[PDB]
RNA sequence: CAUUGGUGAGCAGCGAAGGAUUUGGUGGAUUACUAGCUAAUAGCAAUCUAUUUCAAAGAAUUCAAACUUGGGGGAAUGCCUUGUUGA
């Protein structure tokens, strides 16, 4: 499983993974603590810059984070982890089996609920020891007590009490000496959140029917009673800012906010996460500030500021609504094309399955942009025709880019899927293009590859006729057809001379396009199902239906190796920068890396998820890989 | 009146003067070390002066009637009946989706003189002065041509 | 950024420059910007002359005069590298320190060099004016504290009042006392009547850059982010002495009056403002005034200073002010 | 930000210092009753005379007026400045302001009041401070000569600036603008405030509950065509309705009676929220005023339900108090009189509760179909309840004449329902 | 002119949080 | 604790009335009016030119 | 006859609960992502400042110090250099 040539690096695009983030404060800042599956990443609230990434991936997800200071506690299965500076500092270890749940920092002591209704207590060796290191001692909650804990919580100026909530009821933990001081009413719905409030003894909790109780633990009675009808509150926050607000998540992804002195809503926010994503999971007040910071499964986090009041009195009544202030992202679904934009690694093109293209930055993640899809205006005059309602384009099936005319015109071309055309986009706008290519010929893209020069664009049909267009203008000017099956590839080398073209017919043509000639005509045992053309050494490799590579020279148009060993389908393969490597995945969960001057496989992975797409770095230097699972990209770097 | 009472707070005694922090809560500097219950006193003064007390908590608790609609506004976020239940339609907004058109499967040569939605089954019938009845199975998404007949000079107005 | 104020006489205007060149003449109380500078430059200090109708800018090697709308008026050439800029408003004299190490007085009135003085010390760190008898004290790397006068080649008086270069120099409006902050993290009060030392606050946490003395007395420091303020620490009796941290409640030791951080931010200059009780404070990320009570005089002069002066009397008082300029001769200890 | 910009704010908080002379001429200029030329000649020791005799003719029109000669036209009020004081005074001084221009928001057409505002324009410079309670009590004289003068003098809010064009101008403001002002949903939160504030003094008076309700109707209608902003306005606007209906006077439920049937013609609700509306309007409804305008309201409502149930009962609390407020007697008088508006859903609905909950009344089931014609459709239900009454309840003279009338009138339909049902 | 609706831009500001450190307590 | 700042009434300071003369606060403090002896002096010089 | 002149009145064609032009505000980027403050080998982040002082170290005959001037001719009174008189 462990390359010999490459090792893994990071993932690129994934901003949280729907486990609730955790906030903590250096002196006036305010840092953002996210999961991203096995690791989590550490963002500036001010700017939502990258800061840190844990060293290493933990051995299982993590569950829970909780932050406090420069220290970060993150817990997965039955082990809570103590970071600082995204470097391990300790490990504290449970000693049962049962997964840890949630996790709760005050003071010197650290409080662990594990699956089984088992509290684990660590403590501080010493006062001034930095972090609770020492096994103190082990609270169970049985069935009678209450029933399974929901969150650990623990309110001001309550000396060696931790407040567990309980899906039946509240109890309250004396940790010191492991005595239950007080047990809660029943309450009739199960409950699903807890937020201690900034007034005193009373501790928001969020139901399972849309209701929101501020529990008054020191008098054992309820105080206020919301009601939200058809609802499930997520998350729950108070506004510290002079203001006394109440943000409540639910889970169809509606944010909504409350005036407590008035008893009236101030505002909601629609949608702001996906409802199929588990939409609003985490959203919390910044400790005194007008910013309200909201997450979800969707791979998002979002900022939002509520205004001054535009009223020069009475400004409590006239609240502004929130409004949108900063936020990052990432694909909310694998994503099915990679390609390399510019020479250096610098930039990153991204298409998923969400029916969005991305342009993922390695060199920082804030440069990460969203290409919009914003349409130009028509140079006839006519009316472009589509739905009202503004719906995504369908997902990128095929892509291709150049760099020779960047910024003249468009440079990039994609393929939808069950689509007849092809549309254009533009890196330097960050914005799609005023082409599109049709096939003309009744069929769907299969294939889209440009020149070096960036001026012509060919599209490649399922009926077998190959199109070219050009990009300046998008005025077609020449169509090709040999192929009378679908055209799985095509690629120009670098003269502009020589053109080559493989279909599922198992066929590879080559035309000279200067000419407009038929040069020869190849035929192989298989199915053809894509290709990769080496400009600077006019070889490409053609991924057969039989689980073979097939390397061919162009210029004298003959097999000169193949490759053979795969177990499945070739999902993809790249070539090494200077020509001498391929690098291809398959079905079978591998990616083997073939050795073209000897015609052998040289090294072998086995990932656990099925690699869907595999791209050298121009440079050499870095490896990215698409898998069938997983929002982000992996990013390996090249140890030859 | 607390519900609870936690006697280990009476016991536990505390230092202030260790941490940097504490040292506000002295009442007098030779003061140096509290037991627990003052120290939970003073502990819920500087809380106060941290984030002030506000109104709802104290002073308001919930714990025919005029205010009958202003609680009915709370309670629902939607003030528009659903018209999915109701059986009239709405007088100004249609809510109308376009589908696949019907034609696209068979084109005509001529105007469409008339046009007849047969009474029980999907289908629908064509004509024009191109002299053809064409029938089209109406789905919505393909709209293909069950069958086309020519009359040779009849020209077809209804 | 950094900005460097300078308030008026009477307290109602205020000057900054910021370092990379942004000149800015404003009436801060009622917001109304009279001229704004944005000189591709390096400006290094500004100072109101008779009045706000023209103020000095000296920039990377020669001082410009400017008028209220912002229209230069005078280049001054013979004015090279002006670091420091000072204005007696008796006398009608613009005074200039640089990295020449030549003080050189220019009368306003007639635009005539009254003197230009060899100081032989290097470059010259600090310069604060006297106004009881209008003797200008310059700072040195060598730490002494020399007193010139226009009619004199030579220092009247010089005095060692540090072991490094001196940061700053302030004089109280008495012209009694003078309050001097090294490079060796050292303050030292001096009594300048009878020129005899009457405190030295050997260690300072860190050097001192700024000094200043309020109309009321209060003694105002400056360490780097740091602004703390003294009452009564200008004065014979040993007690008075400054001290930062009483030990043990000892009432004879005088802790600071008030204090200040400005977080990230290097401070550039304090200037109280003249006869209200606001201390002002430049720094890097421009200028703040922070509230003092007691810093300022309650109790203004109208025929002297006005703050609430109207135009007619303020070209009224140009004039008077104008015919019985004292000459420059007469400055003296 | 340039420096320009934050220096504006500098200027903005500090416009009534009075630095200067120059100043201290603008500041003293503004006035309600004298030029300006006048006005700088002017002390506040003869402005103050004039408003302590203006003050005393008010206090005989209304006696609530003498209460301020203590706080802010007593001869010590000479002496006090706004700027001198600190943070906690201003809000005193601030609410005792807002108070009086209420007491004074009715009488604007008396000349007294005029003089009276004056001592707070100049001494307290409301005009400039207490800008926004000015403007929200003068709003409903726009045409009066006196709200031209005070636009002259007074700097609009950022909320108020339709009314930017009429400051200084021969014309006064239009009525179609005043709706556009009104259509901003923030100044509605400003309105309602301010709205709330009356109905909790009682300071309410008809010129003030005309004006108010023509806007908001006029905002209903401005926004037919958009459905989603007629969304964001019921909770503002219904919201003001339950207050409206909460006073005790009988002019201010009037006005939420007119309100409340514009929403339910322009935007169709649930019937929970049309139920409960009901509650509100029959909890208060004592003025006999109020009373035939709260009947006409009812009716209207219902005819705007267009959903299952829309002919079903009133729920059994809703119908006992609405037979305490309209007993039978009353409700066949509505019925006779010639004009009625169509109420055939609610008397659809009033009949079954009947059938229902009241037996002995089952006679005046007879009575009220004869008067009104009613749909087929409801006919239909009618006759559905009342065949299962028979079989429950026990025979009698006036429920079979209720029969008796169906076999008269409809004969078929009548055996429709017993075939489907029996 | 309709009601100017402008976004003020919105700078970080200091404000002070309770620390649960001085809780925890030792007999 | 009690704090007090130095506290200017405008009104006194700048005349209500636009015909009244201004107020004019007089300090007598040597140390706001320095010079004595050389200012006296160019008014005699000024004298008997 | 021609307008690749202006201003309009209408078609063909394009055409999913509209389309087109202009503009204010904010947010993210425009260099390659190791967190805030301070008296910084650690504290604070609720600050302490009732230990923040003492001790130790620390002063070139460099006792030099415009490298900073638009050209020509001078410079009473100044200032620089040199010598001199008398204390
Ligand atoms: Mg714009
Ligand atoms: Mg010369």
């Amino acid at each position: 499983k462990n390359s010999k040539i490459f090792s893994p690096f990071r993932i690129i695009g994934n901003v949280s993974n729907g486990v609730p983030f955790a906030t903590g404060t250096l002196g006036s800042t305010f840092y953002i603590v996210t999961c991203v599956g096995k690791t989590f990443q550490i963002y500036d609230a001010n700017t939502l810059h990258l800061l840190f990434v844990s060293e290493k991936e933990t051995p299982s997800s993590i569950v829970a984070l909780s932050a406090h200071f420069h220290y970060v506690y993150a817990a997965y299965e039955n082990k809570v982890g103590i970071y600082k500076r995204g470097i391990e500092e300790h490990l504290l270890e449970l000693e049962t089996d049962a997964n840890v749940e949630h996790l709760c920092i005050f003071g010197d002591y650290l409080c662990a609920s594990t699956d089984d209704n088992s509290i684990f207590i660590y403590k501080k060796s010493d006062p001034q020891d930095k972090y609770p290191s020492e096994f103190y001692t082990k609270l169970t909650v049985t069935e009678i007590q209450g029933g399974e804990i929901v969150s650990l919580q623990h309110l001001a100026t309550y000396l060696n009490k931790l407040t567990v909530v309980t899906k039946s009821n509240v109890l309250l933990f004396n940790v010191r000496t492991g005595k239950l001081v007080f047990t809660s009413n029943e309450f009739p719905d199960q409950i699903t959140t807890a937020e201690p409030a900034p007034v005193l003894d009373i501790i928001a909790l969020g139901t399972v029917t849309g209701e929101v109780i501020m529990f008054n633990m020191r008098k054992g009675k309820r105080i206020r009673t919301i009601k939200i009808p058809q609802s499930r509150i997520s998350s729950l926050s108070f506004r510290t800012d002079g203001s006394s607000h109440l943000s409540v998540g639910t889970s169809s992804g509606d944010l909504i906010f409350y005036d407590l002195d008035r008893r009236s809503r101030i505002h909601v926010l629609k949608n702001i996460h996906r409802e199929s994503y588990g939409g609003v999971t985490q959203a919390t007040f910044l400790n005194g500030q007008p910013i309200i910071v909201t997450s979800g499964g969707d791979n998002s986090l979002k900022e939002y500021v509520f205004d001054p009041s535009l009223s020069q009195g009475s400004g409590d009544v006239v609240v502004q609504p929130p409004r949108y202030l900063r936020s990052r992202g990432g694909h909310s679904q694998p994503p099915s094309y990679i390609a390399f934009a510019d020479s250096q690694s610098h930039f990153m093109l991204s298409a998923s399955k969400d029916r969005s293209l991305w342009s993922f930055s390695l060199r920082k993640d804030a440069q990460s942009q969203e290409m919009s899809q914003r349409l130009h205006k028509k140079q006839d005059g006519g009316r472009v025709g589509g739905s009202t309602i503004k719906s995504k384009f369908p997902e990128i099936v095929a892509l291709a880019i150049e760099n020779a005319r960047i910024g003249e015109w468009e440079n990039i071309i994609t393929a939808h899927k069950d689509e007849k055309f092809a549309r254009t986009w533009d890196m330097r706008n960050k914005r799609v293009g005023r082409w599109t290519f049709d096939t003309t010929d009744d069929g769907f893209v299969k294939s889209v590859a440009m020149s070096q020069c960036g001026n012509f664009g060919f599209i490649g049909s399922s009926n077998g006729s190959i199109t070219i267009y050009n990009m300046q203008s998008g005025i077609l000017r020449k169509k090709y057809k040999l192929h009378k099956r679908a055209v799985t590839g095509i690629s120009l080398d670098g003269m502009n001379r020589k053109m080559v073209s493989c279909g599922l017919d198992g066929i590879v043509g080559f035309y000279d396009f200067n000419k407009s000639t038929l040069l020869g005509k190849l035929k192989l045992d298989a199915p053809i199902t894509a290709m990769v053309y080496h400009r600077s050494s006019d070889l490409f490799a053609l991924a057969l239906d039989d689980l073979s590579i097939v390397v061919i020279d162009a210029v004298t148009q003959r097999v000169v190796r193949q490759l053979w060993g795969h177990s499945n389908r070739i999902t993809a393969f790249d070539f090494s920068p200077e020509g001498r490597w391929i690098v291809s995945a398959s079905l079978d969960s591998t990616i083997r890396t073939w050795d073209l001057p000897t015609g052998g496989c040289i090294d072998g992975i086995i990932v656990d998820n099925v690699a869907t797409n595999v791209k050298f770095s121009p440079n050499g230097d870095l490896l990215a890989t698409t898998h069938v699972t997983g929002n982000g990209i992996c990013i390996w770097t090249n140890r030859a | 009146e607390a519900a609870w009472i936690d006697s280990d707070d009476e016991k536990i005694k505390v230092p202030i003067l260790v941490t940097n922090k504490t040292k506000k809560l002295r009442t007098s500097y030779n003061e140096s070390k509290i037991n627990g219950v003052h120290y939970i006193n003073r502990l819920r003064s500087q809380f106060e002066k941290i984030y002030p007390r506000p109104k709802w908590v104290d002073d308001e608790s919930d714990s025919g009637d005029i205010n009958a609609l202003t609680k009915i506004l709370s309670t629902t976020y939607n003030y528009k009946d659903t018209l999915s239940n109701s059986k009239l339609l709405p007088p100004k907004k249609l809510d109308i989706v376009r589908l696949k058109d019907a034609n696209a499967s068979h084109p005509s040569h001529s105007a469409i003189q008339s046009l007849s939605f047969h009474p029980s089954k999907p289908l629908l019938l064509t004509g024009g002065y191109d002299k053809t009845l064409r029938i089209y199975h109406i789905d919505g998404k393909t709209n293909h041509l069950v069958t086309s007949l020519h009359l040779v000079g009849s020209p077809i107005q209804t | 950024g950094p900005y460097h104020i300078k308030y008026a006489k009477n307290g109602t205007h205020l000057l900054i420059t910021g370092r990379k060149g942004h000149v800015a003449s404003m009436d801060w109380r009622k917001g109304q910007l009279r001229a704004e500078l944005f000189l591709n430059e390096t400006c290094h200090s500004a100072t109101y002359l008779q009045n706000e109708q023209y103020f000095a800018v000296a920039q990377k090697k020669y001082t410009f005069i400017y008028d209220h709308e912002g229209t230069e008026l005078h280049r001054l050439k013979q004015h090279i590298e002006a670091r420091h800029l000072d204005f007696l408003p008796y006398h009608y004299l613009l005074v200039t320190a640089g990295e020449t190490g030549w003080l050189k007085y220019h009368d306003v009135s007639t635009g005539q060099l009254v003197s230009e003085l060899r100081t032989k010390a290097g470059p010259t760190m600090a310069m604060a004016q006297n106004p009881w008898n209008a003797v200008m004290h310059l700072g040195h790397s060598n730490g002494t504290v020399s007193l010139w006068s226009p009619s004199m080649p030579e220092p009247l008086v010089k005095l060692l009042s540090a072991r490094g270069p001196v940061n700053s120099i302030a004089i109280d409006r008495s012209g009694y006392y003078m309050a001097t902050t090294g490079a060796d993290r050292s303050m030292k009060i001096w009594d300048i009547r009878n020129f005899k030392q009457l405190h030295s606050v050997e260690s300072l946490p860190t050097p001192g850059t700024n000094v200043s003395i309020s109309d009321t007395g209060l003694l105002a420091l400056s360490r780097g982010p740091h602004v703390t303020l003294w009452k009564d620490a200008l004065k014979l009796s040993g007690d008075s002495k400054p001290c930062f941290g009483s030990m043990g409640g000892n009432p004879h030791r005088n802790t600071p009056y008030m204090s200040h951080l400005f977080a990230g931010n290097k401070v550039e200059n304090l200037g109280f403002v003249p006869f209200e009780d606001l201390l002002g404070v430049g720094h890097q990320t421009g200028i703040t005034n922070l509230i003092v009570p007691g810093a300022g005089e309650a109790n203004y002069d109208a025929l002297e200073l006005n703050p609430f002066e109207t135009k007619k009397q303020r070209q009224e008082q140009e004039v008077r002010t104008l015919l019985n300029k004292l000459p420059a001769d007469t400055i003296t200890l | 930000s340039s420096l320009s910009d934050q220096l504006a704010q500098v200027a903005s908080n500090n416009a009534t210092v009075a630095l200067d002379r120059k100043r201290r001429q603008k500041l003293h200029s503004a006035s309600l009753i004298y030029n300006s030329k006048t006005a700088a000649t002017q002390d506040y020791d003869f402005i103050f005379e004039n408003a302590s005799k203006a003050l005393e003719e008010l206090s005989q029109i209304e006696p609530k007026f003498a209460i301020f000669s203590r706080t802010l036209f007593s001869e010590s009020s000479i002496s006090l400045d706004r700027n001198v004081q600190t943070k906690e005074e201003i809000k005193d001084l601030d609410n005792a302001i807002n108070a009086y221009l209420l007491l004074a928001s009715s009488k604007w057409y008396l000349a007294p009041t005029l003089h009276a505002t004056e001592w707070l324009v100049r001494r307290f410079q409301i005009h400039v401070k207490n800008t926004e309670m000015l403007l929200l009590s003068t709003l409903n004289y726009y045409q009066t000569p006196v709200f031209k003068r005070i636009l002259s003098i007074i700097k609009l809010p950022p909320l108020f600036n339709c009314l930017s064009n009429f400051v200084r101008s021969e014309k006064p403001p239009t009525a179609l603008t005043m709706i556009k002002l009104f259509n901003d949903m923030d100044f509605l939160k400003l309105y309602t405030s301010y709205l709330d504030q009356c109905i909790k003094h009682n300071a309410t008076y008809t010129n003030q509950l005309l004006f108010t309700t023509c806007c908001f109707i006029n905002v209903v209608a401005f926004n037919s065509n958009n459905d989603e902003k007629l969304n964001q306005l019921v909770p503002i606007l219904l919201e003001i309705s339950a207050k409206l209906l909460a006073s005790k006077s009988k002019d201010c439920q009037i006005a939420a009676h007119t309100i409340l049937v514009v929403f339910a013609t322009a935007l169709p609700l649930k019937k929970t929220i049309i139920l409960a509306a009901m509650e509100t309007i029959l909890s208060n409804l004592d003025a006999k005023e109020a009373k035939h305008s709260a009947l006409l309201t009812i009716c209207k409502l219902f005819q705007t339900l267009k959903g299952q149930g829309n002919v079903d009962q009133l729920p059994s609390k809703i119908f006992k108090l609405f037979d305490s407020k309209f007993d039978t007697v009353s409700i066949l008088t509505f019925l006779d009189k010639e004009d009625k508006p169509v109420c055939d859903k609610f008397i659809t609905s009033y009949t079954r509760s009947i059938a229902r909950y009241d037996r002995s009344k089952l006679n005046i089931i007879l009575s009220l179909l004869k008067k009104i014609r009613l749909e087929r459709y409801e006919v239909r239900l009618i006759i559905t309840d009342l065949i299962y009454l028979s079989e429950i309840l026990e025979d009698k003279s006036q429920l079979v004449e209720l029969f008796e009338y169906f076999i008269s009138i409809n004969e078929d339909l009548v055996l429709k329902c017993l075939k489907s049902l029996g | 002119p309709k009601v100017v609706r402008e976004a003020k831009k919105v700078e970080m500001t200091e404000a002070r949080a309770y620390n649960a450190d001085a809780d925890t307590a030792k007999a | 604790m009690k704090i007090k700042t130095i506290k200017r009434s405008a009104d006194d300071y700048v005349p209500v009335k636009s015909t009244q003369e201004s107020q004019m606060p007089r300090n007598l403090n040597p140390e706001l009016h320095p010079f004595e002896r050389a200012r006296e002096y160019t008014k005699a010089l000024n004298a008997t030119k």
